[PDB]
């Protein structure tokens, strides 16, 4: 379905983790340790922030069927990076994939003998979790970023680098920080990316000379009222986020 | 113990029958509330130390891609509760089948259709920048209604716009020259030689460059298409030396038509880039001459 996968404020408030007692707030937390996690291992394996992106919805779509008592974030998130690698075209080895997480859980503690019962058990339990991720997906891999939407309204608003560089960091912040991957559609997304960049660095984008905002250009549904909404639950996160807001910040 | 809302057992399907006959698992099967016929293949773990085979993931994402009349149609993926099932809707012919079959009996308006089909099919996957890979006889089906559809996408990849794709592809018998010569940037027009072969063999009844190496193969190929020359493809300096393009001499006997024999002629065309393509095919006068093409009853 193509709503199969986009979720009510209710929806997400009765969710499978709510169902064995974990509150809003912590769910919300385990959510963005898991996103936190998957761009720590991303990084030191080498690979994209396309493929960090596409990790963190198998994520947050996994965890709206299984809940966080049951899957703990630290078990899910070297699963759901390995499966994302190899759907973006960046596999990385199942050996690789174990080593990373290994240091980035237990930066003081010693990699097992490869030989060792402990070693080979934990090579199953993560191909055993890539499997169960799968199927909690419904083998529905193929993943849209507002990143894609961004292009598109960055030069249809000829924006400076500057702007556009903004924009792509709201994006991949969106990821981390919120659940909009549930709710919004990624050119909608997109738009609430380009509008907070815009109110940040006081850019103004002009109404078209046919009278029509930018972003009619970009999703039917958007309307100034939901941007405004959405910009103001994303900056509020954003203010809760030591030294995220220091990266876009002009210090000048 | 785990809940799995998009993942049903395949045991929801009845197995009738092993169809496997070209190396995998694929039986037809009956789903047993409906009665619906479909085809299920089995996603094989033998040697796959690097978890869910990347490769299935590959075919999965381009079947998922993929919705069109005359490609074959993925309904949904199974579990077995440990293996994987790609589920496929039944289609009780295939082209290979139905050509070695002696009391089986083409109309030339009935072989019109069936090219119209496979290269309108071919017209798709290529819009959607995928490229089959293994264009067979074999993997061309049919359904009770005479729907072609484009079956097996196992080797089927994603290009776009100097690439470096894999060469050990296209069986032996379906590959085109510049595979048999090293290329890594190919594109569409590979499937289209494919289609060419299969066109020739809707009147041959049997693959017309059946060859046992590549060397074979490719001196097939030059007996047939004339021999591969930078005059006739050119920059190919990157075999057999005095052969002449006799592709409508040899299958001068076979097809009669002389539409039918240009367009083949076109698919059989050395140089890729030189090689027609599934909308200039289309627009060919083999389908807007006498006998029109028309449904299939045969
Ligand atoms: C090339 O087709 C496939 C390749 C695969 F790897 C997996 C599935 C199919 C496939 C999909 C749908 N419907 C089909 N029907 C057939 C057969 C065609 C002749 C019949 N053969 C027998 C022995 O009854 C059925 N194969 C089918």
């Amino acid at each position: 379905n193509n709503k199969r996968w986009y979720f009510t404020r209710e929806q997400l408030e009765n969710s499978p983790s709510r169902r064995f007692g974990v509150d809003p707030d912590k769910e919300l937390s385990y959510r963005q340790q898991a996103a936190n996690l998957l761009q720590d291992m991303g990084q030191r394996l080498n690979v994209s922030q396309l493929t960090i992106n596409t990790a963190i919805v198998y994520m947050h779509r996994f965890y709206m069927i299984q809940s966080f008592t049951r899957f703990p974030g630290n078990s899910v998130a070297p699963a759901a990076l390995f499966l994302a690698a190899k759907v973006e075209g960046q596999p990385k080895k199942l050996e690789h994939v174990i080593k990373v997480a290994h240091t980035c859980l237990h930066p003081q503690e010693s990699l097992p003998d490869t030989r060792s019962e402990a070693y080979l058990q934990q090579v199953q339990d993560l191909v055993i979790l890539e499997s169960i991720i799968l199927q909690t997906l419904g083998f529905e891999l193929t993943i849209d970023h507002p990143h894609t939407h961004v292009v598109k309204c960055t030069q249809l608003v000829r924006a400076s680098k500057d702007l556009a560089q903004t924009s792509y960091f709201m994006a991949t912040n969106s990821l981390h920080l919120t659940t909009f991957s549930l709710q919004y559609t990624p050119p909608v997304v997109a738009c609430v990316c380009i509008h907070l960049a815009c109110k940040w660095s006081n850019w103004e984008i002009p109404v078209s000379t046919d009278g029509k905002h930018w972003w009619e250009y970009v999703d039917a549904t958007v309307t100034l009222e939901l941007l405004d909404e959405l910009t103001h639950e994303l900056l509020q996160i954003l203010e809760k986020t030591p030294n995220r807001l220091k990266r876009i910040w002009n210090w000048r | 113990s785990v809940e799995c809302p998009f993942c049903d057992e395949v045991s929801k399907y009845e197995k009738l029958a092993k169809i496997g006959q070209g190396f995998g698992e694929v039986f037809k099967a009956r789903h047993r509330k409906t009665g619906q016929k479909v085809a299920l293949k089995k996603v094989l773990m033998e040697n796959e130390k690097e978890g869910f085979p990347i490769t299935a993931l590959r075919e999965i994402k381009i079947l998922q891609l993929l919705k069109h009349e005359n490609v074959v149609n993925l309904i949904e993926i199974c579990r077995t509760k440990g293996s994987i099932y790609l589920v496929f809707d039944f289609c009780e012919h295939d082209l290979a089948g139905l050509l070695s079959n002696v009391l089986v009996k083409f109309t030339l308006s009935e072989i019109k259709r069936v090219m119209q089909m496979l290269l309108n099919g071919l017209y798709y996957i290529h819009r959607n920048k995928i490229l089959h890979r293994d264009m067979k006889a074999a993997n061309v089906l049919i359904t009770r209604d005479g729907v072609l559809k484009l079956a097996d996408f196992g080797l089927a990849r994603a290009f776009s716009l100097p690439n470096r794709y894999t060469n050990r592809v296209v069986t032996l018998w379906y590959r085109p020259p510049e595979l048999l010569l090293g290329e890594r940037d190919y594109g569409p027009p590979i499937d289209l030689w494919g289609a060419g072969c299969i066109m020739a063999e809707m009147w041959t009844r049997s693959p017309i460059m059946q060859g046992n190496t590549e060397q074979h193969q490719l001196a097939l190929i030059s007996q047939l298409c004339g021999s591969i020359t930078p005059e006739v493809w050119p920059n190919v300096d990157n075999l057999v030396k005095g052969q002449k393009r006799k592709v409508k001499d040899r299958l001068k006997a076979y097809v009669r038509d002389p539409y039918a024999l240009d367009l083949i002629d076109k698919l059989l065309v050395l140089d890729p880039a030189q090689r027609i393509d599934s909308d200039d095919a289309l627009n060919h006068d083999f389908f807007w001459s006498d006998p029109m093409p028309s449904d299939l009853k045969g």
